[PDB]
């Protein structure tokens, strides 16, 4: 399987900073096929970005997704205090579907 | 006394090597979010607040364009007369119209045991030629609409951009960048461009697309003059919106379609201006 | 050749006899606050025929704009004076592509769909003249109460919702003479070249063209276009693309600027002082 | 001095015996996947997935052509019959009139639903087999065994890929979903087609026998007809019929051609 | 050396009383199947199989024919040449009647429009229409009454080159049966639309102004063999919609005026 590694380990930061958050993997990701996932205490995951860099249904424009190939990059342009949860990338260019380890996010 | 693109213009050139014909496949730009569904915008959001609307840079179709260099045709640049090249007509069509006869891809079942969805709704179909880049005005529907990094959109927008806001002036000089919803060719310009555009809005509007080589659009104005190339240079210029595809889900998606360009050329005599 | 109670002579050809005039049209949608600038109001409905009270900022309204030309005539006593000739109009509705904006505040035309697009009614109409355009009135229901700010068929009658000779106006107001209320008059506007499409229906899809290719003719049968009276030329304009439709299914009409550019030339006229 | 299709075109031949006609009925190739439903496309399958998106083969409309062989030519110059007019319709319209074999009833008590839908009607008369150009809407349909499609496919191929270049040289292969005539080529061909698509277009077609279409180019010259064959294409797709169960089928129509000829003569 | 229809044509005769107009109100054949309703088909039938379809003759519409007599004429023969035509379709207005029998358009509504198919043809000619045979389904039995493609098979259902007609009987060949051949009808100008739909909108224009010219490319207009005129018709205007939902065809007559001139002419 593809496996996914995501750095840093935790993330602290103030409210309005940029998060950069990455997500790097094994092999080559087929069709740019990685999404990023939020996942607040006691909620299932919360799709932010497919296909690399699509933003889907609903979800706030300071959030964004860039890379191709095995190196992904997810940003929050200006952190909000619901913003200081855990994240987590999805390839789903090879079978099976593979998540990174998560990446949390903490108010410095 | 013809003026042409602040140019003198004299008469039609008649020699055996006086014609040139030039052709290009321009490729529509209707988002690409995803590199297998090439042609394709993102699906559509719907019901943003006018306060808040904010759309994804690949869910917005661009106008394509292309610069086609031409042959020099001057040996010397201080001779009493000089040669340009005349745009004197074009012959276009949208090209893949029948690929729109596969309703066994993706698309939604018109009732239960149908067929998909055949592609319909807004569409929008518009070609340039020109010896200059398109000269383009500003035109939202919403004027506080958040446009993403990676396009070029009405810069200061206000409640007059919704209407007429004569600030909204931009040359078509940039692929994949110039959002179809936010500009239209500006009739107060484009004095040696020649521009067609037909837009069909609805929810359920069918595609008619007619394709010919027996089909000729004459670029010559009232005076008979063409285009002239300036820095031998032709200016093509495309938007062709076929309508909506609509998913299983009932998510939709723009798909667009390439357009030739066959355009007919001739040497002009005009008067040096240096 | 008598046209507009002066004597036409021949064309002036000269250098400087042709000139082009030029000016973008904004709508008249009702723009019921600053920020829905090109839209009306929502529209009320089922008003009983009694007790129809329209918003002024639900009523579209006719644009006009007068356009000063330069003086021609060195003096106004000269046996032959020259005044502009309207000869050709190329006008397109400026912004058609705006309609491509499916994500802002337009209902889903099904779960997960994209906004509906702006459809349903649409009025297309435009006037080059020498004069103010002439109006006739015609109403859907002669006791409808219009709302202070705007010029309605004064006295209406039930002979107003079919033809009443009384309802004549200038459109001599931008802004004030409501589309519902008025059509170009075709018993006068002897000075005015007129042209209107109306395409009614709950589900109509606007159909429009832009082409800088594309030019009207002005001149009449006698081969006379528009004579600009006091070096004034008169641009009028309605243009409803249709009923844009919001989330709760309320809907706004919207509209577009209409671009003109008018070739003028020099016309000899007979001195009637 | 006039090269087309890499020949110099020189004066008409006149007299009574210069001129000729041809004629053919092109039958239509919508699948016919059923003995008894010639004319007919399988039912259409519907929501394949991009990534497993697998055609049955008489569910696919195809090009029509056929080669007319004209009278031998060949005296000082070669001769080429020139293809001056055509007159064309599309042949049996008002059988779509019969809503009583097999279309579901438009609403209780009703008569049969009417053929509509998107619908397809072209024509092409050459000197050469029609070149068409490949445009898919989906670059990673496995197409069937017995039809002719854009070999190795990109995502490119969804918009304008030049690789995809074919001549319609044979019958009931090349599918309509697949291939446009190419106006980059077709130097020795005339073709028109229009597309209407969406769920309820109506079909709209003429039948008159005063109409005819001119085939001569800009400089007067029509389809030079190469080792005396002339080239007949057509796709009459009229839209679809509805089944009881709401089961859709394409139904195709044969379009008639009657093209005047001249006799041409040409030079190496 | 000019032939049109085995007939070597001369010069048009310029004599005072060398031009006639004839005229017809050509009745539409729908099928007509109670003595009531006159210009309407029995009601449609729906969802018949393939192998068991049997429609009723009266639910068939027919093209409509007539042959006009002309005055007899016979230094060379003279034929009647026919020039132009001046046709509408008769009645139009008679569609603005939705209180008999109509299906209300929904609760308190007015009686639904005619309207769906429709197929407005008509020819002229100095011998009878030739037409081709098309079947929707070549197994459809036919009722008696009518003359349909014979010893149909599958082929049929596309181009069958066996099924060759004269329209030389009214009320008897049915309009989904056949067209007019374009291969053959040498001597007639037809002209046809067929629009199909379930809600496609009937528009019919009339106008005492327009004239269709029958000339072909030589200037020859059809030649009346045996002093007569053929006229021929289809005018299925939609589908008429009964408070049950049932639907019937809605046919109108055709009016023809045709302008006849002497031209001389050699065997
Ligand atoms: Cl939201
Ligand atoms: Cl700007
Ligand atoms: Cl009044
Ligand atoms: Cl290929
Ligand atoms: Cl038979």
């Amino acid at each position: 399987e593809i496996v996914l590694t995501q750095s840093p380990g935790t993330l602290s930061l103030s409210p309005g900073e940029r998060a950069t958050l990455s997500c790097r993997a094994s092999q080559s990701v087929s069709s740019s096929y990685l999404a990023w996932y939020q996942q607040t205490p006691g909620q299932a995951p919360r799709l932010l970005i497919y296909g690399a860099s699509s933003r889907a249904t609903g979800i706030p424009d300071r959030f964004s997704g860039s890379g191709s190939g095995t190196d992904f990059t997810l940003t929050i342009s200006r952190l909000e205090p619901e913003d200081f949860v855990v994240y987590f990338c999805l390839q789903y260019g090879s079978s099976p579907l593979t998540f990174g380890p998560g990446t949390k996010v903490d108010i410095k | 006394l013809l003026i042409k693109g602040g140019v003198e213009v004299l008469e039609v050139k008649t020699g055996v090597d006086a014609i040139t014909e030039v052709e290009c496949f321009l490729n529509p730009e209707m988002g690409d979010p995803d590199e297998n569904l090439r042609g394709f915008s993102l699906k559509l959001s719907a019901e943003n607040d006018f306060s808040s609307d904010s759309p994804e840079r690949k869910m917005l179709p661009c106008y394509s364009t292309a610069r086609i260099p031409l042959p020099n045709l001057n040996e010397d640049l201080t001779s009493g007369n000089l040669l340009m090249w005349e745009a004197v007509t074009v012959q276009t069509e949208v090209i893949g119209i029948t690929s729109m006869l596969n309703l066994h891809a993706g698309s939604q079942k018109v009732h239960e045991h149908g067929g998909g969805k055949p592609i319909q709704g807004s569409n929008f179909h518009f070609f340039a030629v020109g010896g200059d880049p398109l000269e383009m005005q500003g035109v939202l529907m919403n004027y506080r609409t958040k446009y993403p990094d990676g396009t070029i959109t009405p810069k200061n927008p206000t409640a007059q951009s919704q209407v007429m806001n004569t600030d909204h002036k931009a040359y078509l000089d940039k692929n994949n960048a110039y959002p179809v919803e936010c500009w239209v060719p500006d009739p107060s310009r484009n004095e040696n461009t020649r521009y067609f555009g037909t837009f069909t809005g609805g929810e359920n509007v069918p595609p008619v697309l007619h394709v010919t080589n027996t089909a000729t659009t004459v670029l010559l104005d009232e005076q008979g003059v063409g285009p002239l190339c300036k820095a031998d240079s032709l200016y093509v210029s495309a938007a062709d919106i076929c309508g909506l595809f609509t998913n299983s889900s009932g998510t939709q998606q723009w798909r667009g379609l390439a357009r030739y360009f066959k355009i007919r050329l001739r040497k002009r005599s005009v008067k040096n201006p240096y």
